[PDB]
């Protein structure tokens, strides 16, 4: 409760992702191309999305300590609204395109994968990105700037105006929430659902075999595609959770007893959705070994 | 029986050792030394083929200096045009093992072979509009490693067993076959003067071929591992013998000797192919080190290195007008360079 | 076996021994005169720019 | 550029078309290769499957197989060897019945091929398939021999079972890479159509582990 | 061995419809192109249509631009050329050709038969020579200008040389300038250069009577001339 370390919390995940995701692109930038597989393209896709997610981290953490006062102008908050907005949905679609790669490779190496060069053909790697900077166009500039009648605190914020009708203003918002926050939120996860359960129902069904060694390494495996999506969730939930929570109470009489609470926790639960891009580099620090 | 051997071997050993040793007055860096050198060559990528989809094992120029021949790991031999990158024409292979390819000096045939035991000749000017083979030569008993082209009626292979082997093309009869070797043999060269040829055995010897005739002329020894490719020189007194005790080595015809090693402590790999350039002033060599390095003929300084590869260069050749330098690898590139 | 080997391998360097040799310095001196005088019609040691590359 | 050159790059275009087609069809079959050691049960191996090299073509259960047989080359091993680096297995075949023939023990020959095969520098990311041949011949030939004349130091009974189990385990020592490959020793004279099951059942595991140490997370 | 035969026509009123057919016969139809010519009663050699390898680029004439379609299909090897709206210049045989197109390549090789109708800016050469007494022995020369200087960059030349005895179809006779075709005599020469052009032979026998033509390969409309007529006193 009106705490100031947040500038602190904000340099050490800045520090961790940074030394994590510098390694991680050099690792995959001092190899040859040709001699690569068909992942490590979307590998650096997350690794270069990572990193701008991250460099503008510094402005907003010492936002906090100056206590709301914007000295960069107008276009450079602006623009790192739209970078970092483009950055997240980009980080989710490449995680997804990913694996979807790893579905169409897995699942059956002979009934399908005959569209490999139709998906996997260096094509995601541009329409992901395309889909990602349009839908952050309305997040490219839609936010606004200025003071009040005598608060001379200068923040820069989105843009409420919307003047076509009082009635429609939190309608419209509303609207864009229910919709980019909701398909960025379901549609990649349900599509991880349904592909790590195909995965492991065709791991399971393969691998009847009762053997020496190789339990270990199935153990290990079952193990690591399990925690995957469970570090996932249990690392990205409070902030569409957060976002859900308020926007289903707004259009309800609600006490406002836990409105404190809600706006203490949201600026707090920003760091652990950091850190859930901030452990990216070691899920090839530690299951890569090249 | 041996007793008489176990001595005349010996004797006749000796006593053509001893005058070649006394007839060695000189070497070539000590006459040669007094020339410039010729400074550092810069060879830059100019045309990279693009479609075989496995390793490339031969090549070979036409004629005209413009046409080319490659054979693939794959059931593939592809024609290109060396100017402008196109395709002329594609050839699917009966057996995907392919070891050698081959131009004919007039630009009517093409000849190919491999693990199958035959060497496969092709037609490509048909009134149809497409390649046709035309015969199945069969006689050997070994994998097939090299095969060149005399006229348009008579070609050379060397066999993998011991044997090489001259027949005519309208019949698929053996015409002459010299056998002389202990071990297999992988590359040979023709003089141009059609009358004379080298090849290179794996117990470290080559030899010197008669056409006609059919017997073996002269013999060389000195390295200390198997040979893997022979180039003549331009001229036609002399040639060049690539190794895999990491070396190349000179040999004159008239002498009988070696002039010149070629080898560097920095390189511990193979050799997989030499040429000459025109003139007789480089001598480009293929090398397992993932790179092609080039060397002074008459003195052994080296000269510019020719790296662009991302696998082992096997197969490279020098045109006849003396412009362009094409190298193959086991990736699917073909690249050409000036 | 051996017998017929042993002729066709004593024949062989019978058949070597008699070769007329040639002296070293002017072996050599052969090449380094053929090397030199094709100077001008060597395309990579000394090229042209634009005028006859095809390339 | 004029009217021919237009024609040309077009019949080049339609040639890259008609390459990648046929690698695409030809990308997806399985390539094997038959290392023997003189007269062993390749030959009665290689019939309830359906000059120099020769391919044998067969498919089973909606896969498609491709197998070669290079035992008839006569040459010098390492040097065309090269060309097998794309294999997905390796099928080996080894007599259990020349424990006791001598041309020099025979099945110490076979050892030492296999030796050299398996630790061989190329083949260090294929699986093996190891075949033991003869099963009749051996239970009436352990009756009435010793097999101390084969491996001295084992020490044990004549029963069948435990030496089978020597003879497996010692081929199987000698593979130095244990994490990267993986042997199989089935044995045989039992083929009744199941040698084929063995192998289908080998190549997909082979098949899923490399898809999965090339994209999985292994 | 090779063989083209084309067959199917008759008469039409001024206005009315009718498709063509050409049969192929062991030649690899599937990797060639294929061509249209046309030739009226006593004039020249006009120029069709036109269908490539892989039935891509389909390019045709000026006059005929909207009441021709062609179309092929590569099993039983046939090709086809439909109508639509006829007037009365279309009296022709339609003499199907060949073609194909690569480094050393021979376009215009095998010239077909022919079929019959009656329905009852541009390179311009010129060949002002119409008809010429020659006898036998002794060498004769016909010349051709062309509008255009045809030396491309590629250092090639593009025009070509035609033949056609009476009562048979053409035949190809040199397809450059100074590039001798298979399976005709060595008694021709080309000799050309810039926009002159020549063509000497070296004596004259009795089966060289004929027409000689000329034709164009830079501008795809392909041009033709009029024709050099040998008598033979
Ligand atoms: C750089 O970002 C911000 C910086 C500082 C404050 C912010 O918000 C208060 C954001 N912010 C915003 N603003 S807001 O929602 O309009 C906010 C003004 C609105 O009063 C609101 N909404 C929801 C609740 C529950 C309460 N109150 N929206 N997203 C982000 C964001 C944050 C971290 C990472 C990413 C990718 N994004």
């Amino acid at each position: 409760s009106s705490g100031a370390l947040i500038p602190a919390i904000y340099m050490l995940v800045f520090l961790l992702g940074t030394t994590g995701n510098g390694l991680v692109l050099w690792t995959v930038f001092r190899s040859s191309r040709e001699k690569r597989r068909s992942a490590d393209i979307f590998i650096a896709s997350l690794a270069v999305a990572d990193l701008t997610f991250v460099v503008t981290l510094p402005l907003w953490a010492t936002y906090t300590y100056r206590d709301y006062d914007w000295p960069f102008g107008t276009f450079f908050c602006k623009l790192s609204s739209y970078l970092i907005f483009v950055n997240m949905y980009a980080s989710v679609f490449c995680l997804t395109g990913l694996s979807f790669d790893r579905y169409l490779a897995i699942v059956r190496p002979v009934a399908n994968a005959r569209l490999r060069l139709r998906v996997s053909g260096a094509v995601a790697t541009a329409v992901l990105w395309v889909l990602a900077a349009l839908l952050a166009m309305p997040v490219m500039v839609l936010r606004t700037t200025g003071d009040l009648e005598n608060t001379t605190k200068v923040q820069c914020y989105m843009d409420y105006s919307m003047v076509a009708t009082v009635s429609s203003e939190w309608a419209w918002e509303v609207g864009l929430g229910v919709s980019s926050t909701t398909v960025g939120f379901v549609v990649p996860f349900t599509i991880m659902l349904t592909c790590y359960f195909f995965i492991a129902q065709t791991i399971a069904g393969h691998f009847r075999k009762e053997r020496i060694e190789g339990l270990r390494k199935r153990r290990r495996l079952l193990s690591i595609i399990v925690v995957l999506v469970v570090t996932f969730a249990l690392c990205w939930m409070p902030y569409h959770l957060v976002k859900t929570l308020y926007m289903l109470g707004s259009l309800l009489h609600w006490p406002c007893d836990f409105d404190l609470f809600l706006m203490n926790i949201f600026p707090y639960c920003t760091c652990i959705s950091y850190v859930n891009s901030c452990l990216n580099p070691f899920l090839y620090a530690f299951f890569d070994p090249r | 029986e041996l007793d008489q051997l176990r001595q005349e071997a010996e004797q006749l050993k000796n006593q053509i050792r001893d005058a070649r040793k006394a007839c060695a007055d000189a070497t070539l860096s000590q006459i040669t030394n007094n020339i410039d050198p010729v400074g550092r060559i810069q060879m830059r990528t100019r045309r990279t083929l693009r479609g075989h989809l496995a390793k490339i094992y031969a090549m070979h120029w036409g004629t005209d200096s413009r046409l080319l021949v490659s054979a693939s790991q794959d059931g593939k031999l592809i024609i290109w045009d060396s100017y402008t990158t196109n395709k002329v024409h594609a050839i699917p292979l009966r057996s995907s093992w392919v070891m050698t390819c081959a131009y004919a000096p007039s630009g009517n045939y093409v000849a190919c072979g491999g693990l199958d035991n035959i060497c496969s000749i092709y037609n490509l000017k048909t009134r149809e509009g497409n390649v046709r083979v035309s015969r199945e030569l069969a006689g050997h008993t070994g994998y097939l490693s090299c095969c060149r082209f005399l006229d348009d009626n008579q070609i050379v292979t060397s066999s993998g067993d011991t044997t090489c082997a001259l027949w005519d093309i309208e019949t698929g009869q053996q015409t002459t076959t010299f056998t002389g070797h202990t071990g297999d043999v992988m590359s040979l060269s023709l003089a141009p003067d059609t009358r004379l040829f080298v090849s290179g055995a794996c117990d470290a010897s080559a030899k010197l071929w008669d056409v006609r005739e059919g017997m073996c002329r002269q013999t060389f020894t000195g390295h200390e591992s198997d040979i893997n490719a022979i180039c003549f020189f331009p001229n036609g007194n002399a040639f060049a013998t690539g190794s895999d005790d990491a070396t190349c080595r000179l040999f004159d015809l008239r002498a009988d000797q070696e002039l010149m090693t070629y080898s560097h402590d920095n390189i511990i790999c193979g050799i997989t192919s030499v040429s000459f350039s025109k003139s007789g002033r480089l001598l480009l060599a293929g090398y397992d080190d993932f790179n092609c390095n080039v060397w002074d003929a008459l003195k052994a300084d080296r000269a510019g290195v020719l790296a662009g590869h991302d696998n082992r260069v096997s197969c490279l050749g020098v045109t006849d007008d003396g412009m362009a330098v094409a190298t193959g690898s086991w990736d699917s590139f073909l690249k050409i360079w000036n | 076996a051996s017998i017929a080997q042993a002729r066709k391998l004593v024949e062989q360097l019978k058949m070597e021994a008699n070769i007329d040799r040639i002296k070293v310095s002017k072996a050599a001196a052969d090449l380094m005169a053929y090397c030199e005088a094709h100077a001008k019609e060597d395309p990579l040691l000394t090229p042209v720019p634009a005028s006859e590359n095809p390339f | 550029l004029s009217a021919e050159d237009k024609a040309a790059v077009e019949r080049s275009k339609m040639i890259d078309r008609n390459l990648r087609e046929d690698g695409e069809k030809a990308a997806r079959e399985v390539k094997l290769l038959l290392l023997g050691a003189g007269e062993s049960g390749k030959s009665t191996i290689v019939k309830q499957m359906k000059t120099g090299i020769v391919e044998t073509h067969f498919t089973f259960k909606d896969l498609h197989f491709k197998m070669f047989d290079v035992g008839g080359q006569r040459s010098e091993r390492k040097k065309w060897i090269h060309c097998f680096e794309g294999v997905t297995a390796i099928i080996f075949c080894v007599a259990l019945s020349d424990y006791d023939l001598v041309l020099m023990n025979r099945m110490h020959e076979s050892m030492k091929l296999f030796d050299s095969i398996c630790n061989n520098k190329w083949f260090t990311d294929t699986s093996i398939i190891l075949f033991l041949n003869k099963k009749d011949l051996f239970e009436e030939k352990i009756k009435k021999s010793p097999l101390t004349i084969c491996y001295p130091e084992y020490a044990g009974s004549n029963t069948y079972e435990e030496a089978a189990a020597y003879i497996q385990c010692q081929f199987e020592d000698l593979n130095k890479r244990k994490d990267t490959k993986e042997i199989y020793t089935h044995f045989t004279c039992a083929t009744d159509t199941k040698n084929v099951q063995f192998v289908f059942d080998a190549v997909t595991d082979v098949i899923i582990k490399n898809n999965l140490k090339d994209c999985g997370l292994f | 061995d090779v063989q083209l035969v084309e067959s199917g026509g008759g008469l039409v009123q001024p206005g009315g419809s009718r498709k063509l057919s050409c049969s192929a016969s062991g030649f690899a139809f599937s990797s060639f192109g294929m061509h249209w010519v046309r030739q009226a009663p006593e004039k020249g050699l006009e120029w069709v249509a036109y269908i490539s390898s892989g039935s891509g680029t389909i390019y045709y004439a000026d006059t005929v631009k909207g009441r021709f379609t062609i179309s092929r299909d590569d099993p039983k090897n046939t090709l086809f050329l439909q109508m639509t709206s006829l007037r009365s210049e279309d009296t022709a045989m339609y003499y199907c050709v060949r073609s194909i197109y690569y480094y050393g390549s021979s376009p215009f090789d095998f010239w077909g038969q022919g079929t019959t109708l009656t329905v009852s800016s541009d390179i311009v050469m010129t060949q002002a020579t119409s008809s010429v007494p020659v006898t036998p022995g002794e060498s004769v020369s016909i010349s051709c200008r062309s509008s255009k200087s045809l030396l491309h960059s590629n250092g090639n030349t593009y025009l070509y040389w035609f033949l056609q005895r009476p009562g048979q179809s053409p035949q190809l006779l040199i397809y450059r300038m100074s590039n001798l075709a298979s399976g005709v005599p060595d008694r021709f020469s080309g000799s050309g250069s810039g926009t002159a052009f020549t063509l000497t032979i070296s004596r004259l026998e009795a089966e060289d009577v004929g027409v000689y033509y000329c034709m164009q390969h830079l501008e795809y409309p392909l041009t033709f001339g009029a024709g050099t007529k040998l008598e033979l006193k």
